[PDB]
């Protein structure tokens, strides 16, 4: 049984790929703050 | 590959060419044989030198390729080039395909071989019995009568009939092989014929063997011609043997006949 | 083969590919392809089943190492559908046409046999294999977009 | 030592009696030396071919050339002018709009396509401009080549080039003005412009073109499936109601 | 040289012979059934 | 041993970002999209949108005169013939197993 092919070398709520999408820093602060700061 | 080299017009360049794809062939026969049109279109050209050798080599890149009967017809187009038939293996498939190839086409013809039937090729007649007298110098004489009996040749299986092997046992496992093994009644008859003339020949005149092929095919005044000469040779018992192992075995109406030609 | 390549038919594959992994190890593979391409021109005449698909499948290694065409004689060959491979040589065979097929400007036709040769992959501990095909599932996957 | 090439090999053959000397020097060629000297015979042949345009003289040459230059055994291991030979044979069979082959031969480069060699370099750019819309890019670059003169394949690039952005720009457009043309494709004032619009005939003048789209041809009738759903649908019937 | 024809012709018959005999007895068992 | 394989993938990152901005907007300028593609070309940017055109990966038009692009939308696709392909092809593989 086997070749072990020598001659070569739920568990996480739902798998989608938008949650690791995001690279900004917290909606708290790289965005609220960041654009709540006075600029205006 | 080299076969760009062959787009020259130097005649020699194309020899050259030629013996390096007959040099090269065994190892790049994938990539050649998409490339073949023109070597058959070099082949083709009856004033150009070595024409037989670029046939050849075609021949051998079809028969590499897996084709038989392309293979086999340049082949033969080839000639002198397949005088070998003992050592390359696939002078052996060539030699095998080429046997298949005659026998259908005699069994084409096998019907009516008078019927107008196309000239069939000699070069494979020629190959055939030179592979007939190769098994009879190596004392095959059952594997080529066989052959031969199937072939619907008559003269092949007639010539190894006389060989190392006793006239009596080859006549018996022919009348065997006819009786048991062939269907068809035509060819039958034909064969029974063949056999009864080697068996009137037979140095000791047995008409027991007579009896069998006179009832295999109704010839009862050949029967009748038989009887009497066996009673003319001064030999009674074997006459009334002859008798009465046929009148056991006919038919009445084979009876009625042979006693007009015999009596009468 | 009365009783020569009859029982020796695996064991002289088993023999064939210990050969070339030798060769692989600490020689050269031109004479083996050599010899490889004439044993399997032997065969495939008598018989097509159970020994036209290991010597194909190294003979399509060896020309894998380097870079050759390696697409014209693949191409022509009748048995690379033996139908009997005991879910074996079906992997590698599937594999390297997939890899044949993405390098050679096509893509479409690839995911089938490249899909087909991850999922007749064996199921427990077959480690190194199953990464460099799903890598290149995914390259190529990402091709397609 | 049975070269008989020493005499017109400096010295340019601008299509004079040198034919006779190839000829000569193939059948000499029917101790590596012999095959050293037959290796640059052949490839100052490839050269010379360019500035003949010959076609299969070019294929050949080229072919002898890529099978010396593969060769493993110990051999010379670089010449100064290989890498533009083999420039000039990708940016070949890039001109005849042949993309397969294009991509099998790159793979044969370990890995100089951007390391050095920008003889490999300029080629690569200039198919990746090509295989996406970038166009201007490829223009520029064709007044700016370092390897060598490459004017044989670049002008038939930019007939094919110029040949498909007019084709292009007769869909998704129903106005446009004169100029703009002129403007897009390069050529910009030499009367040639209204002889390609007679070429590509377009329609109106006054500073204006026009162009109309149907597309309603595979819409508004279903008499076109009726019958290849009907197969469809017998086929379904058929491979559900037989006993296997 | 006739033997190694006669061998490579009967070869592939028996390995026919050997293929049909099992559809053989499939078809037998539905048919008792 | 998959550089060669690679290096041959930023057109389909440009037709995912004309895809992408093609369904978000409707009309929009050209120089936003150089902008949100940098291609580091706005002239290189009306090539790309033609090109992307002309293969039918979008169904958008562009004013040359005016500058901006006018996406063409058109939505029903309940109607089009396409899912009952969509359904063939299943149920086909399900008559197989």
């Amino acid at each position: 049984m086997s070749e072990k092919k020598q001659p070569v070398d739920e568990d996480n709520w739902d798998d989608d790929n938008v949650e690791d999408d995001f690279s900004n820093q917290l909606r708290a602060e790289l965005e609220k703050h960041g654009y709540k700061m006075e600029t205006s | 590959g080299i076969i760009s080299l062959l787009d020259e017009d130097e005649p020699q360049l194309k020899e050259f060419a030629l013996h390096k794809l007959n040099a090269v062939v065994n190892d790049f026969w994938a990539e050649i044989s998409e490339s073949v049109d023109k070597i058959e279109v070099l082949y083709e050209d009856e004033g150009f030198r070595s024409r037989q050798f670029a046939a050849l080599v075609a021949s051998k890149v079809f028969y590499h390729l897996g084709a038989f009967e392309e293979s086999l017809n340049y082949a033969l187009g080839a000639g002198d080039l397949f005088n070998v038939n003992d050592n390359s293996e696939y002078v052996e498939t060539i030699i095998a395909k080429c046997i298949d190839h005659y026998t259908k086409q005699c069994v084409e013809n096998a019907d009516l071989p008078e019927g107008e039937k196309k000239p069939i090729d000699q070069r494979l007649e020629g190959i055939v019995n030179k592979m007939f007298q190769r098994c009879l110098d190596d004392h095959k004489y059952k594997q080529a009568i066989g052959i031969a009996l199937e072939t619907r040749r008559l003269d092949v299986f007639e010539k190894t009939i006389l060989e190392s092997n006793d006239v009596p046992g080859m006549l018996a496992y022919s009348l065997k092989l006819c009786m048991s093994l062939m269907q068809n009644k035509q060819f039958r008859n034909k064969v029974l014929r063949v056999l009864v003339k080697i068996y009137m020949n037979l140095e000791k005149p047995d008409f027991i063997n007579v009896c069998q092929c006179l009832i295999f095919l109704d010839d009862p005044q050949a029967v009748s011609d038989i009887l009497e000469k066996l009673v003319k040779e001064d030999n009674l018992l074997m006459a009334y043997q002859i008798c009465f192992d046929l009148y056991e075995s006919a038919s009445q109406q084979f009876l009625s006949s042979v006693i007009q030609n015999l009596r009468t | 083969s009365t009783q020569n390549r009859r029982a020796l038919d695996l064991v002289a594959a088993k023999c064939y590919y210990y050969h070339a992994r030798v060769y692989e190890f600490l020689d050269k593979l031109d004479v083996v392809r050599s010899f490889l391409h004439a044993r399997l021109r032997t065969a495939t005449l008598r018989h097509d089943a159970d020994g036209q698909a290991t010597l194909l499948n190294l003979l399509l290694r060896n020309y894998l190492h380097y870079s050759l065409y390696d697409q014209a004689e693949k191409l022509v060959s009748k048995s690379v559908f033996p139908e009997q491979a005991n879910n074996n040589e079906w992997a590698r065979y599937l594999y390297y046409t997939g890899r044949i097929k993405a390098i050679q400007l096509e893509y479409s036709e690839a995911r089938r046999t490249m899909t087909n040769a991850l999922r007749k992959a064996p199921q427990h501990t077959a480690v190194g294999f199953k990464q460099t095909v799903h890598k290149l599932l995914i390259v190529v996957e990402l091709l397609l977009g | 030592m049975y070269e008989q090439l020493k005499g017109e090999w400096n010295r340019k053959s601008p299509n004079l009696s040198k034919c006779g000397e190839e000829l000569g020097r193939l059948k000499l060629v029917l101790t590596k030396q012999q095959l050293i000297l037959a290796r640059d015979i052949l490839e100052i042949g490839a050269q010379w071919s360019i500035l003949r345009k010959d076609i299969p003289s070019f294929e050949r040459y080229m072919a002898q050339l890529k099978c010396y230059y593969f060769d493993y055994k110990e051999q010379l291991p670089e010449s100064a002018y290989m890498h533009q030979l083999l420039g000039l044979n990708l940016l070949f069979l890039l001109s005849q709009n042949r993309v397969a082959e294009f991509h099998t031969e790159l793979e044969r480069l370990p890995a100089k396509d951007i390391q050095t060699n920008v003889y490999i370099k300029h080629p690569v750019s200039l198919e990746q401009y090509l295989m996406e819309g970038s166009y201007n890019k490829v223009f520029l670059a064709k007044g700016n080549i370092p390897a060598e003169s490459y004017t044989f394949f670049i002008d038939i690039l930019l007939d094919t080039i110029r040949d498909e952005i007019a084709g292009c720009i007769e869909k998704a457009y129903e106005k446009i003005l004169f100029t703009e043309a002129t403007r897009i494709l390069f050529f910009n004032t030499p009367k040639k412009m209204t002889d390609y619009a007679k070429k590509r005939g377009w329609v109106l003048g006054p500073n204006n073109y026009y162009s109309f789209a149907s597309q309603q041809q595979k819409p508004e009738d279903t008499t076109i499936p009726s019958t290849e759903l009907a197969k469809q649908v017998i086929e379904y019937a058929r491979q559900l109601e037989m006993i296997v | 040289g006739l033997r190694q024809y006669y061998l490579s012709k009967i070869e592939e018959l028996q390995l026919i012979v050997n293929d049909k005999s099992q559809n053989l007895r499939r078809l037998q068992a539905q048919r008792n059934e | 041993g998959t550089y060669t394989l690679i290096i041959r993938l930023r057109h389909n990152v440009i037709k995912t970002g004309v895809r992408m901005i093609s369904l978000s907007y409707s009309r929009i300028s050209l120089a936003d999209i150089a902008q949100k593609l940098q291609l580091d070309s706005p002239e290189d940017a009306e090539f790309i949108v033609a090109k992307a055109i002309r293969d039918g990966v979008i169904e958008a038009s562009i004013n040359h005169e005016k500058g901006y692009v006018q996406s063409k939308e058109m939505i029903d696709i309940y109607s089009t013939r396409e899912p009952q392909l969509a359904f063939h092809q299943r149920i086909s593989f399900c008559l197989d197993i």
